[PDB]
C-alpha cells in the first residue's frame, strides 16, 4: 500500500541551476531561467511534489506532477521518462510503482535531492545532454557521486 | 544550446537571439504583434542565418510572439521585451537568485558560449561596484547583486550583455536523522469489547512527517508537536481502534517517520491479556 498525504509546489533544478518544465510537447525538459522566467512559464514551471505513506518505507515516497492544462503526473513506465495525464491517486494497492519516487537528500547537503524510481530499484531521475536540449531522464547511476542525479527543490 | 521554453523575458537595448533546437534549406521566421496576424520575418538590427534569429539589439519594438517552421518542425515563443534600468548596471526582473549556505563552497563565474567570440572585455560588479571569477567560501556579507557584464564587437559599435546573480547566503538547519522512540516490537494488552489508543512519538525535522499504517471505521488519528529543550521537534500521534474483535489481533499496525533525510518504523501487535 502507497497512500496520499500532503502536497507542496516546488521549483525543480539540475547540476547547472536549470529549471525543470514541461514543453509544448509534454517533455520533461531543463533551460536556463531568470526569476522573472521561471515565474511567467508558470503553471509549466511550478510541480506539485506530492507525499505518500509506504508500508515498506524506503525514503520519502512522492509523485510528481505539473498542471499544464490539464494535470499529469510523471512516470517511470519501461525505464522511460513521460508525462501520464492522471492525477496523482489517493491510493495505490502495490509495492512499486511507475509514477512513485524515493527522495533523498545527498548526505553532506540539505539542498541536493535524489529520486531514486520505485519500479526499478537502482535508477534515479537525471538530467541529461541529447543534442540540443537538456533532458529529464531515468539512468542507472554512472559515477559515484554524479552530480547529474542531484536536484534542488525550492519556491 | 538551443532555447527550449514558450515564454521568455529580456531586457531592452541588449542584444539577443533566438534558437530553434533542430540543427541550402528552407526556413521561415514570422512575428505576430496586435495587428499583425503573421508577418513573414525577412529582415535586410535583425539577423537571420543558420538556423537562428538575432537582435542587434532587442527593443520594446520586438516584443510579441515569433514562431519558426522548417517543413516537418514548428516553434512559437513568447517574448516579452522589458524596459531597462537606465540608472543602474542591471534591472531587477532580470537577475537569477541563488541560495548559498554560510561556511561553503561557493562560485560565480562568467561565460557565454553563444557571443563568446565577439567579447573584447567582461567586467564584475557587486551591487554594481566593478571588481572572471569569484572563487571562494560564503560570508553572509556575500550577499548581494553580482553582474557579469560582457563588451561587445558588432559592426560599428557597442553592445553589452549583463546577466546578474542574487546571491542570498543561508544558515544551515540542524537537521536531524529521526528516531522513532521506544521499542521496536510493541505488545500491547486489551479485551475483546473495548478499544485502544496507541501513541507514537519521535524526533523529527520541521518537514518530517509521521503516519500510521493498518489495512486500507472501527480506527481513527490525530498529531501534536511540541519543542525539546534541546530545540528539537518532537511529534506524536494516536490511532485508536474502536471495538476490537479477533479481526485485530496478530496484524503489525506500522507507525513511521519519514524524512526527505532517513526513516524509521515501529510495529505494534494486539495481544488479549495471558502473556
Ligand atoms: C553598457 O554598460 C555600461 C557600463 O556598464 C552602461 O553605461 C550602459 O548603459 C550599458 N549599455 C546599454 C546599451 O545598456
Ligand atoms: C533578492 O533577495 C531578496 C531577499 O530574499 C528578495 O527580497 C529580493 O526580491 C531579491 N531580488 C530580486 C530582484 O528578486
Ligand atoms: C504521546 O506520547 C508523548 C510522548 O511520550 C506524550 O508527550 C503525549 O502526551 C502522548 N499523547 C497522548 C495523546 O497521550
Ligand atoms: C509493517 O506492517 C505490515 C502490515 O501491517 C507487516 O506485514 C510488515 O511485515 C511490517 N513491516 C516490518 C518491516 O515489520
Amino acid at each position: 500500500y502507497f497512500g496520499k498525504l500532503e502536497s507542496k509546489l516546488s521549483v525543480i533544478r539540475n547540476l547547472n541551476d536549470q529549471v525543470l518544465f514541461i514543453d509544448q510537447g509534454n517533455r520533461p525538459l531543463f533551460e536556463d531561467m531568470t526569476d522573472s522566467d521561471s515565474r511567467d512559464n508558470a503553471p509549466r514551471t511550478i510541480f506539485i511534489i506530492s507525499m505518500y505513506k509506504d508500508s515498506q518505507p524506503r525514503g520519502m515516497a512522492v509523485t510528481i506532477s505539473v498542471k499544464s492544462e490539464k494535470i499529469s503526473t510523471l512516470s517511470s513506465e519501461n525505464k522511460i521518462i513521460s508525462f501520464k495525464e492522471m492525477n496523482p491517486p489517493d491510493n495505490i494497492k502495490d509495492t512499486k510503482s511507475d509514477i512513485i519516487f524515493f527522495q533523498r537528500s545527498v548526505p553532506g547537503h540539505d539542498n541536493k535531492m535524489q529520486f531514486e524510481s520505485s519500479s526499478y530499484e537502482g535508477y534515479f531521475l537525471a538530467s541529461e545532454k541529447e543534442r540540443d536540449l537538456f533532458k529529464l531522464i531515468l539512468k542507472k547511476e554512472d559515477e559515484l557521486g554524479d552530480r547529474s542525479i542531484m536536484f534542488t527543490v525550492q519556491n | 544550446s538551443c532555447t527550449s521554453r514558450p515564454h521568455i523575458t529580456v531586457v531592452e537595448g541588449e542584444p539577443f537571439y533566438l534558437k530553434h533546437c533542430s540543427c541550402t534549406t528552407t526556413k521561415s521566421w514570422y512575428k505576430s504583434s496586435g495587428s499583425q496576424e503573421h508577418v513573414e520575418l525577412n529582415p535586410r538590427r535583425i539577423a537571420l542565418h543558420d538556423c537562428v534569429l538575432e537582435f542587434w539589439p532587442v527593443e520594446l519594438n520586438d516584443t510579441g510572439s515569433y514562431f519558426f517552421q522548417m517543413k516537418n518542425y514548428t516553434q512559437k515563443w513568447k517574448l516579452n521585451v522589458i524596459r531597462r534600468n537606465k540608472h543602474s548596471c542591471f534591472t531587477e526582473r532580470q537577475v537569477t537568485s541563488k541560495i548559498v549556505e554560510v561556511k561553503k563552497f561557493f562560485q560565480i563565474t562568467c561565460e557565454n558560449s553563444y557571443y563568446q567570440t565577439l567579447v573584447n572585455s567582461t567586467s564584475l560588479y557587486k551591487n554594481c561596484k566593478k571588481l572572471p571569477t569569484i572563487k571562494k567560501n560564503a560570508e553572509f556579507e556575500d550577499q548581494g547583486y553580482y553582474s557579469c557584464v560582457h563588451f561587445l564587437h558588432h559592426n560599428g559599435k557597442l553592445f553589452n550583455i549583463t546577466k546578474t546573480f542574487n546571491i542570498t547566503i543561508v544558515e544551515d538547519r540542524s537537521n536531524i536523522v529521526p528516531v522513532l522512540l521506544g521499542p521496536k516490537l510493541n505488545h500491547v494488552a486489551v479485551e475483546l469489547g473495548k478499544n485502544v489508543r496507541l501513541n507514537c512519538s519521535a524526533l523529527l525535522n520541521e518537514e518530517d512527517v509521521i503516519y500510521w499504517m493498518f489495512g486500507e471505521n472501527i480506527h481513527e488519528e490525530k498529531e501534536m508537536r511540541i519543542m525539546t529543550p534541546e530545540g528539537k521537534w518532537h511529534a506524536s500521534k494516536v490511532l485508536r481502534i474502536e471495538n476490537i474483535g479477533e479481526s485485530n489481533l496478530n496484524v503489525l499496525y506500522n507507525c513511521t517517520v519519514a524524512s526527505t533525510g532517513g526513516t524509521d518504523t515501529k510495529s505494534f501487535i494486539l495481544v488479549r491479556k495471558a502473556d
